[PDB]
């Protein structure tokens, strides 16, 4: 038993050693990308991949069998889409290309990256066994988009896939697909967005025109965001994915204390650093099932710590000026006592 | 014919 305690410390230290030739290869698939809310494909804090610990100047058509041993696919039956870090802060999957990219190594492949993350498409096992196939991809003339469905009563998103589909092909022909995906009725009213990055959102205003022309910087592993063109979305707090995103990008997590109850632990509220007065009163006065016009709020006081000057209830100003002399580190917190009735 | 762009530049 001892020696086999020095044969694991030992053959450990060669796969330390040999770490340098080595890269992971995390691998995520379509089943990862569902019930996300976020922007992109998934959250990398809450997402799961198959890793693989794979040597750094292997071959590709050799990862490509090993995979298709691994996890159970045959190998034309399944398409890589490595991950992509966008100048604009934002992972995509991104092409890769079989073809002129054939004959070079792994690690050379993900740009010196490692880990190296990518997105495997395979067909549904379930509709593979019904005839089903993966289709072919004219890269040239294909191009692949991700469907995302926003429900405004609910507030959330809903994946609804990714599609192939010819870049000459018009917006109002994929309508369908996304009414179908959304489980929607045909010819339903629609609205479509891109989610291009994080707090940008643009709509699409001609569906008459080709993909091409329809998304600002046509790619693959482009995101149309879409959602029913009703009424009652005026009746919701985010009609609009755009909306959505921005509530989304200025959400802001916020700790509220009783001045009045010494060391109080209070409260974390989850907010919007560009509310007003107003739509922070509203919100806590709820979590304090309370009228907002007994909340007397009070400013930070920069530097030390404790409640600062009192709020008054025509501040102009939004939530991120109340909390501009946080450091990063520093948990934000906003002091609070209840009024007189 | 209409092509995707190689890269996104905003
Ligand atoms: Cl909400
Ligand atoms: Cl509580």
């Amino acid at each position: 038993r001892l020696q086999e305690e020095k044969r694991i410390e030992a053959q450990k230290r060669k796969e330390r050693q040999e770490a340098h030739l080595y890269m992971q290869v995390q691998i995520v698939a379509e089943d990862q990308f569902c019930g996300h809310q976020g922007n992109d494909m998934y959250d990398e804090e809450k997402v799961k991949y198959t890793v693989f610990k794979v040597l750094k100047n292997s071959s590709l058509a050799e990862f490509v069998q090993s995979l298709s041993q691994t996890m159970g696919f045959p190998q034309d039956q399944i398409r890589l889409w490595p991950m992509q870090a966008r100048s604009n802060g934002t992972k995509r999957p991104a092409m890769l290309d079989n073809e002129a990219d054939g004959n070079k190594t792994m690690i050379e492949l993900s740009d010196n990256e490692n880990p190296w993350t990518i997105f495997l498409e395979t067909v549904d096992p379930e509709l593979a066994a019904s005839g089903a196939t993966l289709p072919k991809f004219d890269k040239d003339h294909d191009v692949m988009l991700f469907l995302k469905m926003y429900d405004p009563k609910t507030r959330s998103l809903n994946y609804c896939g990714h599609i192939y589909t010819p870049i000459s092909c018009k917006i109002r022909d994929l309508l369908p697909v996304m009414c179908d995906r959304a489980g929607f009725i045909q010819d339903t009213s629609l609205i479509l967005y891109e989610e291009v990055k994080p707090n940008l959102t643009e709509r699409i205003q001609d569906y008459d025109v080709s993909l091409d022309k329809a998304l600002d910087e046509l790619m693959d592993g482009d995101i149309i965001v879409f959602q029913k063109d009703d009424p009652e979305n005026d009746n919701s707090e985010l009609p609009t994915a755009k909306e959505y995103f921005r509530d989304l990008y200025h959400r802001v997590d916020v700790i509220f204390c009783d001045k009045t109850i010494p060391n109080d632990p209070g409260f974390v509220v989850t907010l919007s650093n560009r509310m007003n007065y107003f739509q922070v009163a509203k919100t806590v006065a709820q979590r304090l099932n309370t009228d907002p016009m007994l909340l007397q709020f009070f400013k930070s006081q920069g530097y030390r710590d404790g409640p600062g000057n009192p709020l008054r209830h025509n501040y102009e100003g939004t939530l991120r000026d109340l909390l501009q002399f946080f450091k990063p580190r520093q948990p934000k917190k906003l002091y609070y006592q209840q009024l007189k009735m | 014919g209409p092509r995707k762009c190689a890269r996104k530049t905003r």
